[PDB]
RNA sequence: GGCUCAGGACAACGGUUGCACCCCCCGCGGCGGUCCUAGCCGGACACCGCUGGCAACCCGGCGCCAAGACGUGCGCGCAAGGGCGGGCGCCCGGGCGAGCAGCGUGACGCAGCGACGGCCCGCCCGGGCUUCCGGGGCAUCACCCGGUCGGCGCGGUCGCGGCGCGCCGAGGGCCCGACGCCUGGCGGAGAAUCAGGGUUCGACUCCGGAGAGCGGGCCUGCGAGACGGCCCGCAC
């Protein structure tokens, strides 16, 4: 047993989604806390160098970063390895570059080029409500966020529209049936819909029926259903409507893009 | 207790910056209570149809 | 050192298991406290250094504590005289070692100061025209350096005190 | 009136219960303060229940009760959470305890069989239940109560004596 | 981080639960009210100068001087713990499947922050234990256990618990193979072989566990019973 905790990460260990090359190395990029955990998020670096290109190695990015060249939530990160999550705002003025972080459809991570009328709210998801000392109710987020004296009228679930500039509530999306949601964990991450109907067992998990826009029905656990909207987005998306096609139809595309 | 010139560097000295930053501090600190204070305030003055439980300010 | 792992036991079935790892920090335990009565020499309180920088403190010596009586609604400091019961061991009355449960004898001069002039049960009142009151100890001495209680009546006084005549 | 009878049965016995001299302390439920019994109208409730939830029910017999069982989860300070399971009596020797049968299959793919198999469980039992041999019980998990016992009786079917035994998964 | 597989056979380990019995550095987001010279407090040590011991390793004595170091500390009441505060067959908000959190109030005690302001809370990684199922061979080992099985009470622990102690009772396991002995026994994901069903192996790449000559003990620290940290015995 390890006396402490662990500061490294192996390459093939790393989770499958980030698709790093097996012969890159040995290591991988570690993760460290903070607004999102390590399976539900990924690295600076990954996105600045394996992605956009506007680093060939961590130096770069090291440089980049440390002259504050990158914003997050409105606030300049010079952390290579800080961790990068869902429904998050990423701002490169140098360059106008302004995209949203959200799932495609065969699960990985993708940007969303946006506007400047959105890029000044971001959309969080309420699975806490506690009382904190003194007795004065708080709430968090899935972006490790804590807000005081909340309306009575949010209860857990929910979903919270925040400004970047000002931590403050300007609506809320109550989770109800006929509620257009995305899936974010397991077999559906990036998959749009909505509900139809909710069951619950006593002691356990809940799970959520959900149908497709073109009809497909698929289910999932509640703790991975996440609003966006009331029967509508109410942010901008990618090309896609949140379909999942079928191996033949993903075959065929590939056939004529070679 | 009352060539190049060398004395040593002074410490403890007061000089204005340091003023202004204590001032400011406390300003700060003033500032962010009353904050807390109006936002308890505004929360208490709604909730006129539910019910509330807080630690009340002795003295 | 002394220890709380259960490597060391037999199995529901009484065999040995074996010892495959050498002590473990996590499972570890100390002397008692040990907390002695009054009756150089004066209150005595330790600190002691726990795990993830927390701190306990378990008393040595001590002589005060404050005391309620529930049904009148009356709470005050007291000195306790000395124990008189306890269920465990009689060695621990004999040498006035302080422990959870163990039933005190306190002075009765902060109650009489302000009682025998207004309506309350009978027996409290005898024992408050005397010079000590029955009580017992709540709180945890060797772990939070206190010894708090509060004061009998009802069964369990009767109880107590039906144990403790004859003697 | 209902309500006077029932005091004066829990009154009453907390009285003898204190003459009960062999033994060593008096034992009291926690949450009750002990002073109330000196209270002549029924102006406080002299007993302590609550609920244990999952469907279940509170049998009559902890309300209507006169004993002390701080391990019991009806009238004591512990809790019913994880899995529920179900099993027959295999011992009854014990003061507060009993012992549990579990029935299971093992499937050996090679001979393409199963195998019969068998447990033993320790479970606490409170007083609100009688128990025999052959029994049907549900126990629910809790947490360490002793060295092999993690489990608490809520429910118990009757048998007859006379019953073939039979292997009875559940 | 790296090396190895000695030890250990209801253990470890693999899948599946829970903490309403727990602790947690960095980081992120919040919060920030402190009982009874404040244009800024006090004294030291290091290096260093003089003076010296001893083969080596090692240090001594005197001496002015620095702190985001040490000590005290200005300030709107606030740590831990403790007493009282719900129901009348069951069910039909802060939160729950689940009377759990918080608060008020009667008494104790002044913990933490503060000479360039952070005690505190939530999340995250991690750890500890814990439910259920699987988990080598020999019957020329058939009966075994005696804190072993349960109950009550205290202590100690981050914490539940025979974990330890006092008292009481007797109990628990077994041909669906206990207990004992052996193993040139680390486990799994996997490897070799080849109609189908299977047999044998699994030091070693990734995850987990254990160790640093043998056996024990301890300080610092959020975190080690750590050995490129210290102490002891034994063999070199
Ligand atoms: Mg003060
Ligand atoms: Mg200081
Ligand atoms: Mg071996
Ligand atoms: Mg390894
Ligand atoms: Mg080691
Ligand atoms: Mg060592
Ligand atoms: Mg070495
Ligand atoms: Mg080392």
């Amino acid at each position: 047993m390890a006396r402490g905790v662990r500061k490294h990460l192996k390459r093939l260990n790393a989770p499958k989604h980030w698709l790093l090359d097996k012969m890159g190395g040995i290591w991988a990029p570690r993760p460290t806390n903070g607004p999102h955990g390590l399976r539900e998020c990924i690295p600076l670096i990954l996105i600045l160098r394996n992605r956009l290109h506007y680093a060939n190695t961590y130096a770069e990015t090291s440089m980049i970063l440390q002259d504050k060249n990158v914003l997050i939530d409105g606030k300049p990160r010079t952390d290579p390895t800080f961790p990068v999550g869902f429904m998050d705002v990423f701002e490169i003025p140098k360059v106008h570059k302004t995209f949203r972080v959200l799932y495609d459809v065969k699960g990985r991570f993708t940007l969303v080029p946006i506007q400047s009328n959105e890029a000044g709210f971001k959309l969080c998801r309420v699975q806490k409500i506690f009382l904190g000392d003194k007795g004065m109710p708080y709430l968090s987020t899935h972006d490790a966020r804590t807000i005081r004296f909340p309306h009575p009228d949010i209860k857990t679930n929910d979903t919270i529209k925040i400004n970047l500039k000002t931590g403050k509530i300007d609506e809320w999306y109550k989770f109800d049936i006929g509620k257009i949601v995305m899936v974010t964990g397991g077999r559906n991450c990036g998959r749009i819909g909505t509900i139809q109907a909710i069951d619950k067992h006593m002691g356990s998990y809940t799970m959520i029926r959900m149908k497709d826009t073109e009809g497909t029905e698929f289910l999932t656990r509640l703790c991975n259903v996440f609003v966006i909207g009331n029967d509508s987005p109410a942010v901008a998306i990618p090309t896609t409507k949140g379909i999942r096609p079928d191996i033949i139809k993903n075959r065929e595309l590939r056939l004529r893009s070679i | 207790l009352f060539k190049k010139l060398k004395y040593p560097k002074v410490q403890r000295v007061v000089t204005d910056e340091k003023y202004a930053r204590k001032q400011r501090v406390i300003a700060e600190k003033k500032e962010i209570m009353r904050k807390s204070l109006q936002q308890l305030e505004e929360y208490k003055a709604l909730l006129s149809r539910m019910g509330k439980q807080h630690n009340i300010r002795i003295y | 050192g002394i220890t709380h792992d259960k490597m060391y036991k037999r199995s529901k079935t009484g065999a040995v298991q074996g010892k495959w790892h050498k002590k473990r920090k996590y499972n570890l335990g100390r002397q008692p406290a040990n907390t002695k009565l009054i009756v150089n020499e004066g209150q005595k309180i330790s600190t002691i250094r726990c795990r993830g920088g927390n701190i306990k403190r378990r008393a040595l010596r001590l002589s005060h504590g404050s005391f309620a009586w529930g049904s009148a609604d009356i709470s005050h400091k007291a000195r306790i005289l000395q124990v008189v019961y306890n269920s465990t061991s009689n060695e621990l009355v004999r040498t006035n070692t302080l422990v959870k449960g163990c039933v005190v004898q306190i002075d009765s001069a902060p109650f009489k100061s302000a009682l025998s002039n207004d309506t309350l049960d009978k027996e409290i009142l005898d024992q408050i025209r005397g010079d000590h009151i029955l009580a017992r100890i709540s709180s945890r001495p060797g772990q939070v350096g206190t010894a708090d209680g509060y004061i009998l009546e009802g069964p369990e006084l009767l109880f107590y005190q039906k144990k403790l005549a004859p003697k | 009136r209902r309500a006077l009878e029932r005091a004066e049965t829990l009154r009453k016995a907390a009285y003898e219960m204190a003459e009960n001299q062999h033994e060593r302390a008096y034992h009291k439920q926690s949450q009750i303060f002990q002073g109330r019994f000196l209270r002549k109208d029924n102006a406080r409730c002299l007993r302590f229940y609550k609920s244990i939830g999952m469907g279940y029910h509170t049998p009559i017999t902890a309300i209507n009760g006169t004993y002390i069982d701080k391990k019991c989860p009806f009238t004591g300070n512990v809790s019913i959470r994880g899995r529920i399971l179900r099993g027959v009596v295999h011992s009854a020797k014990m003061q507060r305890s009993i012992i549990v049968r579990r029935d299971y299959l093992h499937f050996v793919q090679k001979y393409k069989r199963y195998e019969r198999r068998h447990k033993h469980v320790a479970a606490h039992l409170s007083p609100c239940f009688r128990v025999k041999e052959g029994d049907i019980v549900t126990i629910g998990e809790c947490r360490p109560l002793s060295k092999t016992i993690r489990f608490n009786v809520i429910k118990v079917e009757p048998v007859s004596e006379a019953a073939k035994k039979r292997f009875s998964p559940f």
